[PDB]
């Protein structure tokens, strides 16, 4: 549970 | 305005409903750009880089939000684009699988709509190996409609039984010791410790360099200077460890340079980067790896969000590292430095085991 | 002769049905040390622990499952016009191995052949040394066992008997595709030289339609001994079913190698 992961554009 | 800084605009042609390819993450006060997927209008421009940030995007200032209302402008706004950045600072290869993986029940990659889950025994396209924890690949049978790539987890072949031997340490051949670690948990004072209180039992290696010879050091005592052109041709030719540009110039380790000190009774010492390994093992060097690692969160703020994030990279060279031979948990230093020569010491009067590759 | 391992799987033998005690377990951990004893058994060999265990001697039971990889590297493959692939069957011992074998080699007159074995049965006239047999002495044929220059090799009234590798090769080096059958502990080695071969397997079916072709106890068997899922080599495999209707896709197979280009891993090529 590092952050919330990523987001894709 | 707008920062005052090293500013460039830049124009992408997009659809409507189209991604373009592009991770962005969320660090402090600023949108970073993470990841480039092929196949996207970002790879075919070839012109956006990991590593850089946004200001405004189509004339709306960005600093200081969140990545939500970013995605939301994203989704709205079709045509020609303009983006305001500052700069930064492989073949085909088919694979064959032979687990099962399903990225819904992982809580561990770095996206969740690239996830690519496949069973037994499917077949893979490869397109790049850069990031060495996560591949970007195409299913056989799917490859035009996609249409994106997918993100697959870069675990390096590892059997199901091997083939181990007793071997016994010559008089006068000792094998090297190498430490890994993570960033910033004392290995610099250990290795200086070492080479400070004992003087005339240790050594390194010399480096290869293409720069200027300085009226300081001779001719082999400190260095190795060469004309680039030979450079690039051992490193096509592969007789590099480690090999990182710097300052316009080049930098390496050789593997003749290592022979040359194990070669006349003393024990190398080196640092590396979890990269080379692959490159080391297959050698003859028979080296002795060494893992060095921090302690729970708790005393560590006792010794010294960061403490997170640095639990967590130490979490991740594990779980996708088996070679090492031993692991040291930091503690009080003069503690640790007492384990490290207990452990040197050990090897003299008690063979260990080696893969039977080894010797045949 | 003893040989050292080290594992890489978790195993707990708390419940897996093929263990044929099912109290005999040597659990352990990933990154043990074995000290493997006995290796003649096809599965489960015999093992000792490195550690607390060596104390009492262990003489345990420990799965079989050889080396098999995570990722492997493949390549394109077109077959040629004058060196065809072998074709090697497999499957248990009552499915209908030898109706398909001869049949297939009985109705095309000129298109597949066999190599020949070596005996050390009684030299005859009938059997000529060169068009059926290859008749050698005892001590010669036992010595070609330390090179390892054969594919399997039984024993029968104390005779053995066994094929070449290089039979194969002189039937690969001119037409006529040459047919086995073999048996599955005998596959490292035929795979692991220069051979490229086929491998398919041939299946038996359910309970039901199995018990209508030709009493519970020889079904729970064969569809007990099906579950060789040790194996995992081979490329395809079919399900048998109306006997003269497995030519659809074994004569589709054999034949369709010529057009389209197959997989073969990366090492077989350069």
């Amino acid at each position: 549970s590092s952050r919330v992961p990523d987001l894709l554009v | 305005q707008y920062g005052g800084e090293t500013v460039k605009i830049v124009r992408i042609e997009k659809a409507r409903d189209i991604p373009l390819g592009a991770t962005v993450r969320n660090e402090m006060d600023s949108v970073i750009i993470s990841r480039i997927v092929k196949g996207g209008a970002a790879e075919k421009s070839g012109l956006l880089h990991e590593g850089d940030e946004v200001l405004e995007i189509n004339g709306i200032e960005i600093r200081g939000k969140d990545v939500n209302e970013v995605f939301d402008l994203l989704s709205d706004m079709h045509g020609t684009l303009t983006f305001v950045l500052i700069p930064s600072q492989e073949t085909v290869i088919h694979v064959k699988a032979h687990f099962d993986y399903d990225p819904s029940d992982d809580p561990y990659v770095p996206c969740r709509e690239l996830g690519l889950s496949f069973q037994k025994g499917d077949i893979l396209h490869v397109i790049s190996q850069e990031d060495p924890n996560w591949w970007q690949a195409y299913r056989e049978g799917d490859e035009d409609n996609q249409p994106l790539a997918g993100l697959v987890p870069g675990k390096e072949e590892i059997l199901t039984y091997e083939e181990m031997s007793l071997y016994h340490q010559p008089a006068n051949r000792k094998r090297p010791i190498i430490l890994i670690g993570p960033q910033n948990c004392g290995q610099n004072e250990l290795r200086q410790r070492l080479m400070n209180k004992e003087k005339d039992r240790f050594a390194s290696a010399v480096p290869h360099t293409t720069r200027s010879r300085r009226d300081q050091e001779v001719a082999g005592r400190d260095y190795h200077f060469v004309s680039r052109q030979a450079f690039e041709a051992d490193i096509a030719a592969g007789k590099f460890i480690e090999h990182g540009e710097f300052e316009k110039n080049l930098y390496g380790t050789s593997i003749d340079s290592v022979r040359q000190v194990i070669n006349s009774g003393k024990i190398c010492l080196l640092s590396l980067r979890t990269q080379s390994l692959k490159t080391l093992r297959n050698s003859d060097l028979k080296p002795y790896i060494i893992f060095i690692a921090p302690p729970s969160q708790e005393r560590l703020r006792a010794l010294l969000e960061l403490r997170e994030i640095i639990e967590k990279t130490r979490e991740m060279e594990q779980n996708n590292g088996h070679y090492f031979d031993t692991a040291i948990v930091n503690s009080d230093l003069d503690k640790a430095y007492q384990e490290l020569l207990r452990l040197i010491n050990k090897l003299d009067t008690e063979p260990q085991w080696v893969p039977s590759t080894w010797l045949r």
